[PDB]
């Protein structure tokens, strides 16, 4: 597959993908699941006023992934912009 | 054993030769290093002399026996690309070489069930033998037991993995510069291994040869220039550009005013002298900045003269321009740890392993005879050392994290020497953590300093939708970081020049009601722009436009924007509102170094818009406030209003779990579905947040009041759903539930139309929130909205590298990939003809 052709397909697929998603449900259960076990992220980042996502994330893990984080031992960080500045940004207090 | 090591005997009559013999090789056969004097007996006070002919032709022989596996022949041009033998890598190497340098992590250990890595400093195990023929050809004369390695650095190609057990790595060096410095001659050699055909990672060692050396016509210098930004303000700039030979556009009429242009320029230099260059070159592309912050080629610089005193091209851009800093320091560094090592007892170890055999580390007489205060220990075993701490310290433990690392040697380190190591994390660079370090011995002398760059730990970035945004919202970044400025400004000129009203003026003093007035020259466009707002749907195969914003004719003076509480609130401005804040904050971090390069990305609902805005560029700030405005309208035109602008509409998040252990979501599904079609209104789950703890349920005002009233009312009761629907009855429950849902529904109609929603006990009502966003309502509102996203999304700004496997769309919880298998899923949820016609058609597409 060329990049020019690869590049139109995706264009068309992100468009149609926009387009319905303003009128078909949020599915963040499962993209919650994604980023959370398939990609094992350790720095969740919230870009937002409040920190709603990083509610969610945080409500996520205490219930379905409690013996999961312990047993591969990985510490997740679930920072909001607007809360956890400090460790976004490296700049702690001395 | 007891060798022999060094022979003294006459030669001729008159020529003293005393034979070094190194006793350690590559083969086991001993090296010998004859030394000449001339015995004089005529000059009592100094009658021998050193015989100064070939004397470093002498010493490149024995070096090369050492290093060299090849046929020795030093008539080699430097500029020409030296190519190394293939290298397998071996578990038995990676283990022998990690115990000698004392790098105790995991991966480089064989275990079960996992593959060996090697580690990163292995790279000058596959490049030695390439590397250091550099310094051996004829016009790098120099005196090889009077050579200094000066650095080591080692650079991860992006996206490479690092070396394993089994990988084949093929060596080429190259010698970027050799010049003359008044105390002796440096070398900058420049490898690159390569696995597979790909470049995996690049070594770069400089050597200095200790001495006074006038052959300029042998030395040369290519340097990477820093990447320089101009703004282009006026045509006074312009015409200076002009005026420069060497700045020569591709297509001479390009507009380049008001345009931010960044030159990306080598430097090539041979010498005449110690200051003045017989050649000096100068060549590069100059981008030009889009919209999008993406760079693209416009031109080239193409500076070349003959005898110079400096290069005019950087002078010009010195001044004129700034310089582009990948590396952005912290405010305060953090200490990390500071941490002692110790040299190993001998130098045998290392030297066996590496294939380093310099006689200056092994044998007391040839370290005696370079004046050196004894055996040394390698300045590569002190790199691979410490490399070891940071990467166990800074890294915690996972070398993939590694991609770089600079060590300069600053001095001699004896065995059995005692190190203490500092590590800071001192700055940022492209999403990598930039780790300063430095190595002082026992008398608290700098011995190495040196820089890592740490990848970050797996990040995603999530982006919030509607419901969180408030008066004055990113206003404190707005008035702090440049890159939020450069951000709100654009959106806010865009907005005033085309609609007449600034998005910064609602986000700071959220206004109840905003009249926009069409006087004079400038409101006339105003109101053209406010009536070319139109939806462009496509029925019976021909496109009938409609009017968004009917109540605005040619005869309209003003146009007034009504809410209740305030127009933050209000779906068009609340979307290019929070956008902006969340596209702000992360330009933010990414002027600061904080952004992955591979960092995966979601959005919220409107938080896609501001995530695929922010991690992959593919809209403008302008493109994007546009878009989100037409969606917050497209969405404002489907809801009737009333007067004050308040609609009979809003949203329920349902917890599950606060009415009944027992109440699954498929009970919560159940219930909802029931509630739409017994009172016949509508109510829908649209957002799934939060298994068994989180649902949102949008729809009519009141079918929600009905829905909190029915689930209110099954917590009190104590009614479990599930196990009544099996192991009782079939279909009973259902007509159970109906004069139940009855009961609530007569309760909710006789309220007013718009009835305020009322905290239950299982549901809690969304502040703000007037619209049933990802509703069935919305369905009509997708053909128009497709259509403007075609004319607003470019294709040539869908970069496919920065979206796959890295943006999760809403729609389809899946990474993003243009496979068959996703157009596929993407059918089976939004039955489009475009998608179908991209399935069916697949193989054309593939070729
Ligand atoms: C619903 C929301 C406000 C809850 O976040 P929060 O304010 O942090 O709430 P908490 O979970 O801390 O709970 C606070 C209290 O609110 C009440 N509450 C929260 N969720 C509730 C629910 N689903 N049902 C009933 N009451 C609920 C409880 O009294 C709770 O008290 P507790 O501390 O004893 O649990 C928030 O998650 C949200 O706004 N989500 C929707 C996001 C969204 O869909 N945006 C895009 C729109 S398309």
């Amino acid at each position: 597959m060329k990049p020019e052709v690869e590049q139109e397909l995706a264009h068309i697929l992100l468009t149609e993908l926009l387009a319905y998603q303003f009128a078909s449900p949020v599915r963040w259960i499962e993209t919650q699941d994604v980023f959370l076990k398939d990609f094992n992220t350790e720095r969740v980042v919230e870009i937002g006023p409040s920190p709603t996502l990083a509610g969610m994330a945080q409500r996520t893990l205490k219930n379905k992934y409690e013996s999961y984080d312990a047993a591969l031992s990985l510490h997740r960080e679930i920072l909001c912009y607007s809360k956890d500045a400090k460790e976004i940004y490296y700049t702690p207090d001395p | 054993e007891l060798k022999p090591t060094v022979i003294l005997k006459l030669l001729k009559e008159n020529i003293i030769q005393m034979e070094m013999i190194e006793n350690r090789t590559m083969d086991g056969k001993p090296v010998s290093l004859p030394l000449l004097y001339n015995f004089n007996p005529d000059n009592g006070f100094a009658p021998i002399s050193e015989v100064m002919e070939d004397r470093n032709q002498r010493i490149k022989e024995m070096y090369w026996k050492l290093w060299i596996d090849e046929p020795f022949n030093l008539d080699f041009d430097p500029r020409d690309v030296i190519k190394g033998k293939d290298f397998e890598i071996t578990a038995k190497e990676v283990y022998d070489f990690t115990h000698a340098v004392g790098n105790n992590c995991e991966d480089f250990v064989s275990r079960p069930d996992r593959t060996m890595l090697a580690p990163m400093d292995f790279a000058i195990v596959v490049g030695w033998r390439a590397i250091i023929k550099a310094i051996f050809p004829n016009t790098v004369d120099g005196d090889l037991l009077k050579l200094v390695h000066l650095s080591n650095g080692y650079k991860m190609i992006p996206g490479a993995k690092p070396l394993q057990v089994g990988d084949v790595v093929s060596t080429t060096a190259v010698i970027e510069s050799v010049v003359n410095q008044p105390t002796g001659k440096i070398v900058d050699v420049v490898g690159t291994l390569s696995r597979n055909g790909k470049p995996v990672m690049e070594v770069t060692s400089s050597f200095f040869y200790r001495g006074n050396y006038t052959d300029f016509e042998n030395t040369f210098q290519k340097t990477v220039e820093p990447v320089y930004q101009m703004h282009i303000k006026t045509s006074k700039d312009i015409a200076v550009l002009r005026s420069k030979e060497w700045f020569q556009l591709d297509d001479e009429d390009f507009d380049l005013l008001n345009k931010t242009l960044t030159f990306e320029t080598e430097t090539e230099v041979t010498f005449k002298n110690a200051n003045i260059f017989s050649s000096v070159k100068c060549f590069g592309p100059i981008k030009v900045e889009l919209p999008t912050k993406e760079t693209v080629e416009i031109g080239i610089v193409d500076y070349e003269a003959g005898a110079s005193h400096g290069n005019p091209v950087v002078d010009f851009l010195k001044r004129n321009g700034s310089t582009l800093e990948q590396k952005v320091n912290l405010e305060n560094p953090i200490p990390i740890a500071v941490l002692d090592s110790y040299t190993p007892s001998t130098n045998e170890p290392y030297a066996r392993v590496s294939g380093d055999l310099n006689p200056i580390h092994v044998s007391r007489h040839f370290a005696s005879y370079a004046n050196l205060p004894g055996t040394i220990t390698h300045g590569m075993f002190s790199s691979a050392s410490v490399r070891a701490l940071i990467e166990n310290w800074a890294a915690d433990s996972v070398s993939s994290r590694v991609r770089g690392y600079t060590c300069q040697f600053v001095d001699m380190v004896l065995p059995n020497t005692a190190l203490k190591t500092s590590i800071q994390h001192v700055g940022m660079i492209n999403g990598r953590k930039l780790i300063k370090f430095e190595t002082r011995n026992e008398d608290d002398v700098v011995v190495l300093t040196g820089e890592a760059e740490i990848e970050q730990p797996v990040t995603t970035f999530v982006f919030t939708g509607q419901g969180s945004q408030e008066q004055g919202m990113g206003m404190d970044l707005y008035k702090t970081s440049k890159a939020a400025q450069d951000v709100w400004n654009r959106a806010d000129n865009h907005f005033k020049d085309t609609y007449g009203f600034s998005i910064l003026d609602i986000v700071i003093n959220n206004p109840v009601n905003l009249t926009i007035h069409f006087g004079g020259e400038k409101g006339k466009r105003i109101r053209e722009n406010y009536s070319a707002m139109i939806f462009e749907t496509i029925v019976d195969g021909k496109l009938k436009t409609e009017k968004i914003f009917k109540e605005i004719n040619e005869h309209s003076t003003s146009y007034t924007f009504r809410s209740e509480k305030g127009l933050l609130s209000a779906t068009q401005f609340t979307q290019p509102a929070l956008t902006l804040m969340e596209k702000a904050a992360f330009e933010d971090l990414k002027s600061k170094g904080l952004i992955p390069a591979d960092a995966t990305f979601a959005g919220h609902s409107l938080g896609e818009y501001a995530a695929l805005a922010s991690l992959a560029d593919v809209m403008s700030i302008e493109s994007l406030v546009e878009v989100v405005f037409y969606r917050g309208m497209t969405m404002q035109v489907a809801v009737p209003r009333d007067e004050l602008g308040r609609s009979n509409y809003g949203m329920i998040a349902i917890n599950p779990g606060r009415v009944a252990a027992s109440f699954s979501q498929e009970a919560l599904q159940y219930v909802v579905e029931r509630v739409g079609k017994r009172t016949g209104w509508l109510v829908e789950i649209v957002n799934y947040n939060v298994e068994n703890q989180q649902y949102v349920a949008a729809g009519d005002l009141r079918a929600l009041d009905t829905v909190t009233n029915v689930l209110n009312f099954i917590k009190l009761q104590k009614i479990d759903i599930i196990e009544l629907q099996k192991s009782l009855s079939l279909e009973e429950v259902e007509g159970h539930l109906f004069e139940i849902i009855d009961e609530a529904s007569k309760k909710s109609a006789v309220k007013p139309r718009p009835l305020k929603l009322e905290r239950g006990f299982a549901c809690i009502p969304l502040v703000g929130i007037s619209v049933p966003f990802h509703s069935t309502y919305l369905m009509n509102g997708v053909k128009p909205f497709k259509s403007f996203l075609k004319k607003n999304i470019i294709k040539e700004n869908v970069k496919v590298a920065r979206l796959a496997g890295k943006y999760i769309p809403n729609l389809t919880a899946k990474p993003f990939q243009v496979t068959k298998e996703y157009f596929q899923d993407v059918y089976d949820l939004t039955g489009s003809e475009p998608i179908k016609e991209i399935i069916d058609n697949w193989e054309k597409y593939e070729q």
